């Protein structure tokens, strides 16, 4: 028999193909519209987030690209991958304009929230210790267009004792802070002002930190862990706000613009999952991959989220009316008791 | 244990720890926190 629900339904998805291969990462620019994704494949692909219409692919890697962001003018891209190198693009073309080397594979990128920096994590591999490298782009003040490079990044976070080597990072509000996640399920903390000094660090997981994604205004982050668990985080304190419990290892998690949610996803060799930030409490289950899933992002306005499996395909989502009238009852108490 | 009383608890708390933070970043670079990307 058929399924009937009392509502309409909280979003609709659409299924983009394009990479043969398992996600590794999606990523949205700014204004939302567009999004970009990269695989187990050696190019990159970019997106139109209204229709899941391919607009073109970055070429020149020659393995798997495990990282790939966009700076705040939707003017670059940055990408790191096992080929080791780190390579930048001109998003309207999808040339490569420049391109870093690096002795060890690199295993995630991220412009500062300026444009004018971005990190890059190295790989620990044999005897070289893994680091956390800062590159700086010099940019032309009107067209925002690349004028200089240099072959070195200005300083390399070797490291620092007493923790494995990191696999995620990135930076807090106007890029004052970096935090970083680590192989043995630590969280730390360089102040970048004062050059990239060690500040802080926490005992946060059980197993390696798999990702870590930062609020709207980047003052507080979410990570996730295979260790099953997902936590809460402010930046200025590195306290724990909250703590989301789930039975499956996490691969990905996001905060969601506009709705007070979280949403997490992982599987084990296949549903999101939503919380709710505040209470804690799953919300829901969004079907739709055949394997675990790899990625997970939200576009900055809120209004559609994509994820990417290790099936190979991106799901891209439309959130509904159904969604944005999600509340708790003490919420709509909050909200009508306000005008 | 009102689950309903627990809850618009957990609210003003979340509430307070933003306010906090958003003074604390007012004066101190100028900024200004939000909940969705601004235009």
């Amino acid at each position: 028999g058929e399924n009937l629900y009392f509502q309409g339904s909280h979003m609709k998805a659409i299924k983009l193909t394009g990479h043969e291969r398992p996600l590794t990462q999606v990523k949205y620019n700014k204004e939302g519209d567009l999004l970009f994704s990269c695989s187990k494949d050696s190019s990159a692909s970019v997106w139109y987030s209204l229709n899941g219409e391919r607009l073109g692919t970055l070429d020149g890697h020659t393995g798997t690209i495990w990282s790939i962001d966009v700076d705040c003018f939707t003017k670059y891209c940055v990408t790191g991958s096992a080929d080791y190198s780190i390579k930048l693009w001109d998003v309207s073309n999808g040339q490569c304009v420049a391109t870093w080397k690096s002795p060890v594979p690199v295993k995630r990128v991220e412009f500062s929230p300026c444009g004018n920096y971005f990190l890059a994590i190295l790989d620990n591999v044999m005897k070289n210790p893994g680091s956390i490298n800062i590159y700086e782009i010099e940019r032309d003040s009107a067209t925002h267009e690349l004028t200089k490079v240099s072959e070195e990044p200005i300083h390399k976070i070797i490291t620092h004792e007493g923790l494995d080597a990191a696999t995620v990072a990135g930076w807090s509000t106007k890029g004052k802070y970096i935090i970083a996640g680590h192989k043995d399920g630590k969280i730390s903390k360089y102040d970048v002002s004062n050059n990239y000094e060690y500040v802080d660090s926490i005992d946060l997981h059980e197993k390696s930190i798999s990702d870590m994604q930062f609020s709207p205004d980047l003052t507080y982050f979410i990570t996730s862990s295979r260790d099953t668990n997902s936590f809460l985080v402010d930046v200025s304190t590195l306290q724990v706000l909250k703590k989301y419990e789930t039975d499956c290892p996490l691969n990905t998690a996001v905060i969601t613009p506009l709705k007070e949610f979280i949403i997490l996803g992982g599987g084990q060799e296949f549903e999101a999952r939503f919380y709710h930030k505040i209470f804690e409490e799953e919300i829901g289950r969004v079907q739709g991959h055949f394997g675990p899933l790899n990625t997970v992002a939200i576009s900055p306005q809120g209004t559609s989220y994509a994820s990417g499996g290790e099936d190979g395909f991106i799901r891209l989502h439309h959130f509904e009316k159904s969604y944005f009238d999600f509340k708790y009852d003490v919420e709509k108490a909050a909200e009508a008791k306000e005008h | 244990r009102d689950l309903i009383l627990h809850q618009r608890e957990l609210l003003k708390q979340w509430t307070e720890y933003r306010e906090k933070i958003g003074q604390e970043m007012e004066k101190s670079m100028n900024f200004k926190i939000f909940d969705v990307q601004p235009e």
